[PDB]
């Protein structure tokens, strides 16, 4: 099956830049809906981006609008988070989701199959 | 020394030479014994510019990327040309007498540009040939799964002949058909079962006679102008039965398992599985004589003409 | 061709 | 003339195996039609139906 | 051998047998039931010189299949011809009758012609209407001689 | 069905060489086991050679090695047995044999399907 | 699981056929002997 890695993550400061990688080892990631989902310390988990099997489609967070945007490379397997301006508040720790093409919900967090190990990323003044 | 070529190809076969350069145009044609420059009255100069030029052509063109093969090697070409060859091999493989040469260069010239276009022509029509051979191969295939959905069509389509077929086994049993005219069959309006309500013909009934003078006999319409001998074609009764069926040289419509219109060819919209290809011929030309100066005119530029 | 054909069941006689 | 002469046998030679070749799979075509209409209709149309 | 698994085909390598291996029965008949007999003919084949006998029933293109479930209601004018080896094995009534070889078999053929030649060499040998030494010898008076 | 001739039989002396003809008509010669069968007089019948219909194998009888060669010719739908070095106990009445393959029993007679007239080959000082 | 079409063995029903152009070809000017070799070959020019 997919297996999925992180990398990128680490302390930023605000209204900084930076990039998280999701590779995908194994086969099917084209078949793939690929999103991500941060847990903030001491709180649940919360969506927060999610890009479609056929990368056509891009779903958001409610919270979020404009700071992050997902993209897809199939050619190296992998998914390219952009995140752009942190906050305190959006803050957490960031997990990488996979699900084939059989859910439309893609901000419900117990839908998708493959789930990573996570990375750490904390905002600071 | 008239030529000098950096690129000039040997080629052996037919129990000769074939020296070609692409950047002349040009093909010799030598025997394989080299010719002896002893044999050339007052020849000196033949080794000396010969061993100049080729040094001086493998040190501007080969000199990084080949080796020289050997000392060069002469040999007279038809036409009356002396050729002074020396061999190159890539790094990653490692009596006197006169010559009388012709004035016309052209029957080299020609030799070159008929091997280049046949050369190119062979390879590309041997490549279709071997592409069609393996593509016939490819598709009997499809030729054996088509044998066992429809014997018949198959039978007719590769014996030649409408026959009848059945497959005993692995191989196919055929019998020739009898051809009757079309004038001589007629279908029949309802295709009800009369006896069985609720059941009906899947296809028309037809009542034909052998010859014009024959009695009727009656059948069941089958595939492509086929008169089966067997009402046997039976299907239980469906709302909705629109069928078109072929008969003669066209189509006879069948709405609610009754006869209700017909249609020729032309009036059923037409869809092609065949591929196009597009090939003409290409046209005779006519070669005029054609020459810069006559030699009329090459004799009148001289100022003066001694004799007259 | 608009010809028909009457086509008796073939028979091992020619395979 | 050599040159044209052979060229245009060998390409008639082609046209007439080719447009054998068509009409000798139109059977096999007829048989695929009843074996998948929509596919054989889809692929002879040019458009899916 | 090959099978549909949905919309991809599973293939599996065939272990070939040498074709003195293997034999036909005599009869096609069902021994237990009568009425039913074998569709295509039964086969007694050993993968090896010295292996013991394998039963099984006569696949297509010499096919050796382990299972004789082919069946087949009884039907009469049955004749049959089945690729075996190089060449056929005819039956009749459900039992051996002959063998023939495929050139004793009428042979149509599904291939479309295509007689392709080759463009043959051609030498070009030197030609002139007139040579350098011909034009040197139209003029009446050489000046030099 | 396969009607088969022999031809080539004759007086021979002591160690002399001889070769035997079975000539075939009819159809499906390349599709049938050929063999022979000799039987002594004031005796019955025993197996002498036989081809596989494949042409691929030489089965040959447990008193004769080395002596009797049985090779097939479909070209002209015969088989040729090559008989040298003959003994006065390897006369006898020859019979050429066929069966199609439907039987590894060769060395049994009565597993042959086609039976020949036979020939005549007589060895005596 | 889910594939792509690059996961799964790919086998081909199509006969390749590889037809290659012929290329341009330039032919330059080319003589044995120019006018001016022939007029020269003479030994004495009458005009000069
Ligand atoms: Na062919
Ligand atoms: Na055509």
């Amino acid at each position: 099956e997919v297996q999925l890695l992180e990398s990128g993550g680490g302390l930023v400061q605000p209204g900084g830049s930076l990039r998280l990688s999701c590779a995908a080892s194994g086969r099917g990631f084209s078949m793939l809906n690929v999103g991500w989902f941060r847990q903030a310390p001491g709180k649940g988990r919360e969506f927060v981006a999610t890009i479609s099997w056929t990368g056509e489609r891009t779903y958001y967070g409610d919270s979020v609008k404009g700071r992050f945007t997902i993209s897809r490379d199939n050619s190296k397997n992998t998914a390219y988070l952009q995140m752009n301006s942190l906050r305190a508040e959006d803050t957490a720790v960031y997990y990488c989701a996979a699900v084939g093409p059989k859910t439309w919900d893609y901000g419900l967090a117990s839908e998708y199959d493959y789930w990573g190990q996570g990375t750490q990323v904390t905002v600071s003044s | 020394k008239w030529q000098e070529v950096d690129e000039m190809l040997r080629a052996e076969y037919g129990g000769s030479f074939r020296f070609s350069s692409d950047a002349i145009s040009t093909t010799f044609t030598t025997n394989l014994t080299e010719y002896s420059l002893s044999r050339v009255d007052l020849g000196d100069c033949i080794g000396r510019d010969a061993r100049e030029a080729i040094d001086r052509m493998f040190a501007r063109k080969y000199n990084a990327t080949h080796i020289k093969v050997g000392q060069p090697q002469y040999y007279l070409a038809t036409g009356g040309f002396l050729i002074a060859y020396q061999p190159l091999l890539s790094n990653t493989l490692a009596s006197v007498e006169r010559i009388k040469t012709t004035s016309s260069i052209e029957f080299a010239r020609l030799q070159f540009t008929y091997n280049h276009i046949q050369r190119h022509v062979n390879d590309m029509l041997g490549r279709i040939a071997v592409a069609w051979c393996e593509l016939q191969n490819h598709e009997l295939t499809l030729w054996n799964e088509a044998r066992k959905l429809n014997p018949n069509a198959i039978a007719s389509a590769t014996v030649g002949r409408r026959v009848s077929a059945r497959m005993l086994g692995d191989v196919m049993a055929v019998s020739t058909c009898v051809p009757v005219a079309p004038d001589n069959v007629i279908v029949q309006n309802s295709m009800r079962v009369s006896s069985r309500p609720g059941t009906c013909y899947s296809r028309p009934l037809v009542s034909f006679r052998y010859e014009d003078q024959g009695p009727l006999i009656e059948g069941q319409l089958g595939e492509n102008n086929e008169l089966r001998l067997t009402r046997d074609a039976l299907e239980p009764c469906t709302v909705g039965h629109r069928r078109y069926f072929i008969f003669g040289g066209g189509y006879v419509y069948f709405e609610e398992y009754a006869y209700s219109h017909q249609l020729s060819r032309a009036d059923v919209t037409t869809v092609s599985t065949f591929i196009d290809l597009n090939i003409t011929m290409l046209e005779d030309h006519e070669f005029v004589p054609l020459e810069v100066y006559t030699r009329h005119e090459i004799k009148d530029s001289g100022l003066l003409d001694y004799t007259e | 061709d608009a010809q028909f054909y009457v086509c008796p069941p073939p028979t091992g006689a020619t395979v």
